[PDB]
């Protein structure tokens, strides 16, 4: 282990046999900054501020994820074709400021010990799915080489309004369902 | 995005240093310098890079200054081997090279003893095919080309004979004309005092 | 050289035909390059591939197209052919995509000339001028000249052979043809190139000099009506043995 | 204009 | 059953530490969670992590502009980039939202950067509070609860130029 006032990935960088797919981000101090979009050759900046001042060519994260792409290919055998082994993932649900009936909040689910970097994170609301008012972040790193991802849902807090949190991973025996009422 | 500046064209003394300036004020701390060669009709070859610190190398040096907004591309002795177009190239991570105009170096020899004379020479097959020679000029002679349809007249060219230690210039002229003579060949040329006529 | 071949090294065809330009990578680099240079735009970057790939594309033409097999050899087809796509083709190897301290190793390049018609394509014709003696006897060195004319186009590579030996001192090939006719555009070319020796070595009849003139012209599957013989690409000789 | 990111280049694993 | 995946990460990271003084970087190839080989500044050569990265460390050490480009990204990458930083995101100062609701618990949320110092009359020893809670969105949350006159909730922040006081009854 490393200690600093500052840790910074410039960047991740991460490519699977399973689609096959990949991702490109920078993180500073846990926080993602950006992404490419690998199939829009597209940089997405995480902030107002970054979309304002900063700027990344997105064309040099396309070149690294082809190295990585012939990189694997060499290492699958060289290791013998020794492939990854799932984890449990762990799932947490909680609000993003405190509970007022009746004032727009954000539910936050983090999804923690992620690997390989392949889930199915959605939402129910007294049972049914829910599309509308939900985001996620990228795989965000970890110094274990797991990942964590954090999934949100806008919410209107009332009664008879029971949320559910629902994880896919080859990790679980079933899907885990982390529920939150206020 | 960035670019350089270079310039067209620097006329050199052979066995003196030559000193490639290259501009470069809009580079970026993600940035280096490249330079790269391409003596005609070859392909580009490698010379020198470098990022910040002064770069020394076979080929030649590299000198970068404080600031990095120019860099200048050091052959300690110019040699006639040295003529080519010269790139100075701003190279960050795998984005594509752009070459760019460069400077074309002409490499000049210092003619020891200039003997200046024009001769006549018949082919070796047919004895009436006739041929002149402007010869041991010293490179200050430039070779004008002929107010005449019905002759040619080529540009000087520098021959090294290494083992003697002796370079020399010529320009050949030619016509289909019977009444060609080598007297009155390169009058157009501005042909030295002393030039000996047999 | 840099390890980087390129096929065909000249290239003659006709407007609105297709053509296919080869190139073999340094072994071991996963990368190939082609540039484009022409008089009119200088060298300018084409595309890039990178394992069977296409990593990058400068400005080329929809009508330009290229690839990179599984063995990482590439090639480039230039179909439609205009006179304005008659440049130099350059391929260039790296081992990975590239790096800002990564060098690229080039080819020789391919000679791309674009015609109307082949009718005007001629090779030349080899003379060899003996040294003068008023040369020999004032300066006590022997010039022989050599003169390769009336060829189309300007695809020639001039080389003086010593007792059946290449030599490189004492030679000076002109470093552009010139036109014979500097008025037409089709106008057929003229180069000449030197050989100096010793007053002594000419003046042996043992030695033999021999200016030999490589051309570059017409294919073997290409067609000829004219009733000239055809400008293939052919070499074209002049010699000259020593006089006493 | 805003000055572009640097970003690590992977280093590639030997082909032969 | 459970499909089969192989996975590749490349991480290039940079540690900073007292401003710009201090700057270390390590650059890690990791096959599916294994580390195999890495290149840290410190040492200056790529380095076998385990018997996966003995054909790749000694390939790239032996390749002189592999060397000269992964030592230079100190510059090019690490230090570059940090310059990039203290114009945005080490200026980025977002202050707390400070509530009180009642155990009275003292809910600190969407704050940036992550340092924060919360006290509780006089203040108490016997507080129990939440670790520093990262929403993933460059904001934070804490929550500071007290078992069972005026309760104050003192929070100190960097973007505050006087601590935020929050009082009860
Ligand atoms: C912290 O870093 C100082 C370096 O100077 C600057 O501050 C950083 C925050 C950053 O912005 C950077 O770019 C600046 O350059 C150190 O001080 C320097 O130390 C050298 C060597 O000892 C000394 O010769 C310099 O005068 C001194 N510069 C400055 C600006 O003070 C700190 O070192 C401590 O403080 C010094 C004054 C000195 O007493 C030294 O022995 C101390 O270690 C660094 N502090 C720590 C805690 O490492
Ligand atoms: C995600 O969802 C799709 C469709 O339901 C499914 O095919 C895929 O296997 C799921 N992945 C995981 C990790 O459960």
């Amino acid at each position: 282990d490393i200690v600093a006032d500052h840790v910074a990935s410039y960047g991740v960088n991460l490519y699977q046999s399973y689609g096959p797919s990949g991702q490109y981000s920078h993180e500073f101090d846990g926080d993602e900054e950006f992404y490419v979009d690998l199939e829009r050759k597209e940089t997405v900046w995480q902030l107002p501020l970054f979309r304002r001042f900063r700027r990344f060519d997105p064309q040099f994260a396309l070149t690294n994820i082809a190295v990585l792409k012939h990189n694997l290919n060499i290492v699958i055998k060289r290791s013998n074709s020794t492939a990854a082994t799932n984890e449990v993932p762990e799932v947490t649900v909680f609000s993003k400021s405190p509970v007022t009936l009746g004032q727009p909040n954000t539910l936050i689910c983090l999804v923690d010990n992620i690997f390989p970097p392949v889930v199915n994170i959605t939402w129910l609301s007294n049972g049914h799915s829910v599309t509308e008012g939900v985001s996620e972040t990228s795989f965000l790193s970890k110094s274990d080489h797991s990942f964590f991802k954090i999934s949100y849902l806008t919410f209107l807090p009332s009664a008879d309004e029971i949320y559910d949190c629902k994880v896919e991973h080859w990790g679980l025996d079933e899907p885990l369902l982390k529920h939150w009422e206020p | 995005d960035a670019k350089t500046t270079q310039p067209n064209s620097m006329e050199s003394n052979e066995e003196e240093p030559v000193h490639l300036p290259c501009n470069h004020s809009t580079i970026s701390g993600t940035d280096y310098i490249h330079w790269y060669r391409q003596l005609p009709s070859q392909g580009p070859e490698y010379v020198i890079h470098g990022l910040t610190s002064n770069v020394n190398n076979r080929m030649a040096s590299l000198a970068i200054a404080e600031d990095r907004k120019s860099s200048t591309l050091i052959l300690h002795r110019a040699t006639l081997r040295d003529a080519a177009v010269y790139y100075c190239i701003l190279r960050d991570r795998s984005n594509q090279f752009y070459f760019g105009t460069g400077t074309s170096l002409t490499v000049i020899p210092n003619i020891q003893n200039p003997d200046p004379a024009v001769y006549q020479l018949r082919d070796s097959k047919s004895s009436d095919k006739s041929v002149c020679l402007f010869t041991d000029f010293d490179s200050q002679t430039n070779v004008s080309q002929s107010k005449d349809s019905d002759v040619y007249i080529t540009d000087k060219c520098v021959l090294d004979m290494r083992s003697m230690d002796f370079k020399s210039n010529s320009a050949v002229a030619w016509s289909n004309k019977s009444d060609f003579a080598c007297a009155n060949a390169f009058n157009n040329s501005i042909i030295p005092e002393d030039t000996f006529f047999p | 050289d840099s390890g980087v071949t390129q096929t065909p090294k000249h290239l003659i065809t006709a407007t609105g035909q297709r053509v296919t330009l080869r190139c073999s990578p340094r072994s071991g680099d996963l990368s190939v390059y082609w540039y484009q240079q022409s008089l009119d735009q200088g060298l300018q970057f084409l595309i890039q591939y990178y394992n069977g790939e296409e990593r990058a594309k400068g400005n080329i033409l929809e009508r330009f197209s290229a690839q990179q097999f599984p063995d990482l050899h590439s090639e480039l087809n230039l179909s439609s052919l205009e006179l304005g796509d008659s440049a130099l083709y350059f391929c260039a190897s790296s081992t990975t995509p590239g790096t800002g301290t990564e060098t690229q190793y080039f080819g020789p390049g391919t000679r791309l000339l674009v015609l109307e018609d082949l009718k005007n394509v001629f090779p030349p014709e080899v003379a060899v001028f003996e040294p003068s003696e008023a040369e020999i006897s004032h300066t006590q060195k022997a010039t022989l000249v050599c003169l390769a004319t009336g060829f189309y186009p300007d695809h020639v590579e001039l080389s003086w052979w010593v007792n059946g030996k290449e030599v490189h001192s004492g030679v000076c090939t002109d470093p552009q043809p010139l036109k014979e006719q500097p008025a037409l555009n089709d106008s057929r070319y003229a180069l000449s190139s030197r050989l100096r020796v010793s007053a002594t070595f000419w003046q042996n009849p043992r030695n033999h000099f021999r200016c030999q003139v490589q051309f570059y012209g017409l294919s073997e599957n290409d067609e000829w009506t004219q009733d000239r013989a055809k400008p293939v690409t052919q070499i074209v000789s002049a010699e000259a043995w020593g006089r006493a | 204009a805003p000055s572009g990111e640097g970003s690590f280049q992977p280093s590639q694993e030997n082909p032969q | 059953d459970s499909p089969e995946d192989f996975v590749y990460q490349f991480k290039g990271m940079c540690y900073f530490t007292n401003g710009t003084e201090r700057v270390r970087l390590v650059t890690r190839y990791i096959y599916n969670r294994e580390e195999y080989a890495r290149f840290d500044s410190d040492v200056g050569v790529y380095r076998a992590v385990t018997p996966l990265g003995p054909p790749a460390a000694e390939y790239w050490n032996s390749q002189k502009e592999v060397l000269e480009r992964t030592r230079a990204e100190l510059d090019t990458v690490c230090r570059h980039n940090y310059q990039l930083e203290l114009r945005t995101t080490l200026q980025r100062r977002v202050e707390p939202t400070v509530t009180i609701s009642p155990l009275l618990v003292c809910s600190v949320t969407d704050f940036y950067p992550a340092q924060i110092k919360v006290r509780w009359q006089e203040e108490t020893t016997g507080v129990v509070s939440t670790p520093l809670i990262r929403n993933g969105d460059w904001t934070f949350q804490i929550l500071v609860m007290l078992e069972m006159d005026v309760y104050t909730c003192h929070v100190e922040h960097p973007s505050l130029q006087n601590p935020i006081i929050v009082e009860w009854r």
